[PDB]
């Protein structure tokens, strides 16, 4: 086994949501951003040594919406059983005073594809030069997700990456601080 | 270069 | 402080819970005081270890002051006692892993026998169940003194250690 | 969070398995419900198969025709193979040297080797000390995917500094020709 390409999409109802996407060893090549019916590249550079028709997405999701309503009835209307994120948020490289790093917020294997994420400072959400990216799938068929913070490290200042999916109870926060 | 993608199948009704 | 039963190729889970439900520094050790596994922070490390990629913990519990170690596809010679180190605290959690196969083309009339893998130290006994319903006790080494066509199907084999119990399940190809 | 209704969930992945650059190839596709993978065509089987009940209905349907069958069979080439190639320069060419940087986590220390914004995963980092690498006392977090084509690690190295000795790091990575090394003195 040296490498592995996965082109992997899905549909959720009632909530009309599909994804489109290919991964190569677990990293997103790209995806498509199903209302601009455009293909965005996990890196940009990608998109000058390579390119996908966008349309050939949206005609996969309109087939994979119409399975699901087979599978649904199939099944006897069994719905999905809700699996609770895990959460740990991490710099990408260590921290040092007062010169730029990232926090890194990540939501792994959970389902289904549908979850709230909030960046806090000090209590407070911030959204300043914040991405994230699309669900991105999973052996077991979970999901895994990343969302991020460029910051300046501080020793007077205390994050909190703030997570709500149908599984838990209550809001699930994950502090980090210097 | 372009990417191909496979096509999704109708299941059966 | 405990002792825990396994199954050969099996997953088995062994508990670490500290006082107050919060993450905090944890780690085990094998009896060799050999470091298996523990948190940095919000990471996780692994040591050098005879128990190599099959260990791991379930993050989702640290914050409820639960840190167990999770060894997959269990080997006979995992067995062993673990010791995982939490808050100035030291659980320990003995781990005894079993195997049980037959013989094996058996003919009707021939005699079968069924023999338990143990670890150092186990002082294991067996006591199955044929598909009809014959309860033929041992303990080592089991077995049944000529099969028959409707001794076919799957047994239910249970091994006692410690006062505690594991369940085995095998198919036998009894032909005629 | 609110709007407790019920979900139901349909997943299609098609999967190119690689192994020797596309000297072999294996293709995957599989569906699921929910969680639960319903049916799949395995490249190496050449028909579908159903994994659970729910997929039956399809793998014989699918099976019975024929045209799609050859089509999929076909598609390790004109699938697999062709995207391999596609991205090739900026995949499975990727290259991006690590950042290596080592610092004390109280007598029994504790020095970190953190290693990181590197691709791609293969990747060994060891530890000396004065010159002779120590092997036990040495704890690792493995490879941590950031999710931006960029991996990182923490090899933590259990010691007990002597003044006047040299701790090192040393890193090799497909990004360098040549071992890097960062060193702390005690």
């Amino acid at each position: 086994e040296e490498h592995v390409i996965i082109q992997a999409e899905f549909y959720l109802n009632p909530d009309q949501s599909g994804e489109f996407m290919f991964d190569f060893d677990g990293d997103e090549i790209f995806h498509v951003d199903m209302a601009k019916k455009e293909t965005v590249w996990r890196l940009e550079e990608f998109g000058r040594f390579a390119s996908f028709e966008a349309q050939g997405a949206l005609a996969n999701i309109a087939v994979d919406k119409a399975n699901l309503e087979i599978m649904t009835k199939r099944s006897n209307y069994t719905p999905i059983t809700n699996v609770p994120p895990e959460v740990t948020v991490l710099t990408n490289s260590p921290v040092e005073l007062r010169e730029p790093n990232v926090l890194i917020c990540f939501i792994d294997k959970f389902t289904p594809p549908v979850v709230n994420v909030t960046w806090l400072r000090n209590g407070k959400p911030v959204t300043t030069g914040v991405s994230e990216t699309v669900f991105l799938p999973r052996e077991d068929h979970l999901f895994r997700k990343f969302h991020y913070l460029p910051f300046l490290p501080s020793t007077e200042d205390v994050y909190d990456c703030r997570v709500e999916h149908w599984g838990l109870d209550e809001p699930l926060l994950k502090q980090w601080e210097f | 270069p372009k990417y191909v993608k496979q096509n999704t199948l109708k299941l059966a009704t | 402080k405990k002792v825990v039963l396994g199954k050969k190729g099996d997953t088995v889970e062994l508990t670490c819970t500290a006082s107050q439900k919060k993450s905090i520094q944890f780690h085990w050790k094998n009896s060799n005081q050999i470091k298996i596994l523990g948190n940095y922070g919000s990471f996780l490390w692994k040591g050098p270890s005879k128990l190599n990629d099959r260990a791991d913990s379930r993050r989702s519990l640290w914050d409820q002051g639960n840190f167990p170690l999770i060894i997959k596809n269990l080997k006979i010679e995992d067995s062993d006692t673990y010791i995982c180190e939490v808050e100035d605290q030291k659980e320990e959690v003995q781990l005894l892993v079993f195997g049980l196969t037959a013989n094996s083309h058996l003919l009707q009339g021939q005699s079968l026998t069924l023999t338990l893998e143990s670890p150092p130290g186990s002082s294991p006994s067996v006591q199955c169940r044929s598909p009809r319903g014959k309860n033929i006790q041992g303990g080592k080494t089991l077995s049944v003194s000529q099969l028959e066509l409707q001794d076919s199907g799957t047994w239910t084999c249970t091994v006692l250690q410690n006062q505690k119990k594991v369940e085995f399940k095998i198919d036998i190809v009894v032909l005629a | 969070m609110g709007d407790t209704r019920p979900r139901f969930l349909w997943q299609l992945k098609f999967e190119c398995h690689f192994f020797n650059g596309t000297e072999r190839v294996r293709l995957l596709e599989r569906c699921i419900y929910n969680q639960e993978e319903s049916v799949r065509f395995d490249s190496d089987v050449g028909e579908y198969r159903a994994v659970t009940e729910l997929g039956r209905p399809d793998a014989e349907y699918w099976n019975s025709q024929k045209d799609l069958l050859e089509q999929r069979r076909a598609a390790v080439d004109t699938y697999c193979r062709h995207n391999y190639g596609v991205g090739e320069s900026f995949t499975v060419q990727r290259r991006v040297e690590p950042k290596v940087t080592v610092y004390p986590s109280q007598h029994h220390n504790l020095l970190v080797c953190s290693v990181s914004g590197f691709y791609p995963g293969s990747i060994e980092v060891r530890w000396f000390r004065n010159g002779q690498e120590e092997k036990a006392g040495v704890v690792s977090t493995g490879l941590i995917q950031n999710g931006d084509w960029t991996f990182q690690t923490l090899v933590m190295l259990e010691t007990v500094p002597r003044s006047g000795e040299v701790y090192t790091c040393q890193v090799e990575h497909p990004s360098v020709t040549s071992p890097l090394t960062v060193e702390w003195r005690a």
